[PDB]
DNA sequence: TTGACTCGACATCCCCCGCTACAA
DNA sequence: ATTGTAGCGGGATGTCGAGTCA
């Protein structure tokens, strides 16, 4: 479960500006605690999510 | 006396988390870039960089009496390509900051604060870039892969993902400043592989940084060497993306010691990890298996069996295949009529040698009770394999797995009565220990339920708790009842507020 | 140069069904 | 008095950073 404004920044950092991953991921993981067990359990989900977007 | 540069298990566990998070993003970035490479608008402009003569070199006719000469022509093409790309690419930038090289945990933490300066790219600016020939070294290679692809060669994009090191336990982790940039760029993050149909191997091509083309056997020019170069480039996950949206972990090509040295640094070393990693790779692999996949796996297999025993004691901790005589656990013994599969020269004492066993020749033993907790008991007349010291003082006998056999608990009666222990429960430490005509129902209220219906049941002891005092206490996690009664119990449970 | 080894303070991984005593 | 309630794990093994030795 995640916003659509961050899902925007995240698709873009990941696709065209991964240099900037580091601070984005620092920010967002701090704003979405549950993301953590998500990412550990069901990465393939989080992946797929980044591909449509 | 104590400087002690170490962080909390909390921070450890976060770093592990962040390593995964950062990694997945990296590997997706590869996926997407590899798409953008296949851009058809781009392809059509890049084709015209490549003469017919060269084009022909990239697609030599099969030479049957000597395939080697076909590989040779293919190599000549790849070099003529490497040259004209040097020429296409006019302005080659320096990375702002670290590009996609590894960052230190501290650097990350601090990157929050200064949100710095980030242009935005998207897909057009990338395409436009590759066509003018303006960009950093990462872009340059990616274009090169575009060009080859537009010539209809099977040209992978390779990415050495450098997420932060989750084995770096250090609080302050500080780097040498001297020649920092010159040393970081010494080896590439991105490069290209190209498939030779004649020799059935993948050819390595780094047209922009090291500017060589290699057919890797045991050693590769691209794998970073020396303490300094590896602070920022720690080769762990080398990922190959192909035309058809394959995604394959090709680290074994580039890692000389994949199984001792490199494996300690991948998330892939514990079992959860491998399994997590495969999920990610599977998420990213949008094609179905080719025969090439098998020629490669065959390469990898051979690579993997020529690695052998490592040349040092530090490298045999937690090795997948191998273990020192000294690290065989107290609860392990050597499987009969086996012995060392090898020896290790111990650096820095003359003649001092260690015995190395294959992990496959070592047996794990468990005591009687220990087996029971795997739902297994001793086959009749079983000789013990070994004896140790337990704690007060007592000697606890251990047994091999084949000394033992499944416990088949008695079936329940017609009335659904379950056979109990001295304390009026049934012990279920493994699915096996659920009776055959019965099921286990786990729920804090299942006992309330069963008692209310007054159907016949028996509490499940599924484990023990340990606490202050030398005390142990059983965990009652549920109910064991006849299957016919399952539907009823589930209903009562669902309606527990109404009891 | 680099690995083996020691040493400092953490971690994991199995142990696998209790008892003394006070108080309203 | 009597009952409920509250107070009294750990030992082998393993892990990583550093400093010291050869």
């Amino acid at each position: 479960g995640l916003t659509v404004e961050d899902l925007l920044s995240l698709r873009q950092v990941v696709s065209g500006n991964p240099e900037a991953l580091a601070p984005l991921l620092e920010n967002i993981s701090a704003r979405y605690p549950q993301l953590r067990e998500h990412i550990m359990a069901n990465p393939e989900v989080f992946v797929s999510m980044l591909l449509e977007a | 006396r104590t400087s002690r540069n170490c962080s909390s298990n909390e921070e450890r566990k976060r770093r592990k988390y962040f390593h995964m998070l950062y990694l997945v993003c990296l590997m997706v970035h590869g996926f997407i870039r590899n798409e953008w490479i296949n851009s058809k608008r781009l392809s059509r402009k890049l084709s015209n960089l490549v003469p017919e003569k060269v084009f022909e070199l990239l697609h030599p006719q099969k030479d049957e009496e000597l395939p080697l000469r076909s590989t040779r022509k293919l190599l000549d093409g790849l070099k003529k390509c490497m040259e004209l790309w040097q020429k296409h690419w006019k302005i080659t930038k320096k990375y702002d900051n670290e590009g996609l090289y590894m960052r230190t945990w501290k650097e990350i933490e601090m990157s929050a604060n200064n949100k710095r300066k980030f242009k935005t790219l998207k897909r057009s600016d990338f395409l436009r870039a590759v066509s003018k020939g303006h960009g950093d070294p990462d872009i340059s290679v990616q274009g090169f892969v575009a060009m080859l692809r537009a010539c209809n060669v099977n040209a992978r994009l390779i990415m050495s993902c450098q997420p932060p090191d989750f084995t770096n336990m250090k609080i302050d982790t500080s780097l040498n400043g001297n020649n920092a940039y010159k040393d970081m760029v010494k080896y590439p993050i991105f490069w290209c592989e190209v498939w030779d149909k004649f020799s059935k191997k993948w050819i390595t091509v780094d047209p922009v940084n090291l500017k060589t083309i290699e057919q890797v056997r045991l050693h590769s020019k691209l794998a970073p060497k020396g303490v300094a170069c590896c602070e920022r480039n720690m080769l762990r996950y080398v990922i190959a993306y192909d035309r058809k949206y394959g995604c394959r972990d090709v680290t074994r090509r580039y890692a000389q010691w994949m199984n001792s040295k490199v494996r300690k640094r991948r998330i892939t070393k514990d079992d959860f990890g491998e399994k997590w990693f495969r999920k990610v790779i599977t998420a990213l692999h949008h094609r179905k298996r080719t025969k090439i996949d098998d020629y490669e796996d065959q390469y990898f297999f051979r690579r993997d069996e020529s690695e052998g025993i490592p040349d040092s004691v530090q490298d045999l901790k937690n090795h997948p295949y191998y273990v020192l005589e000294q690290d065989i656990k107290q609860t392990q013994i050597v499987k009969p009529g086996c012995k060392e599969c090898g020896y290790l020269k111990v650096h820095g004492k003359v003649g001092k040698v260690l015995k190395v066993y294959a992990k496959r020749d070592i047996a794990d033993l468990k005591s009687a009770r220990q087996w029971y907790m795997n739902g297994r008991i001793l086959k009749t007349g079983s000789r013990c394999k070994k004896v140790i010291k337990r704690t007060e003082e007592e000697d606890e006998r251990l047994y091999s797995f084949e000394d033992t056999e499944l416990y088949i608990p008695p079936l329940a009666s017609a009335s659904g009565e379950i056979t109990k222990n001295t304390f009026g429960n049934i012990e279920v430490f493994a699915p096996t220990m659920i009776p055959g005509n019965c099921c286990l129902v786990e729920n804090p209220v299942a006992i309330k339920a069963a008692r209310f219906l007054g159907v016949e049941f028996a509490p499940a002891v599924t484990s023990f708790k340990f606490e202050r005092g030398s005390t142990v206490k059983p965990v009652l996690s549920g109910i064991v009842v006849a299957k016919w009664l399952r539907e009823a119990i589930e209903t009562a449970i669902d309606g527990i507020e109404f009891i």
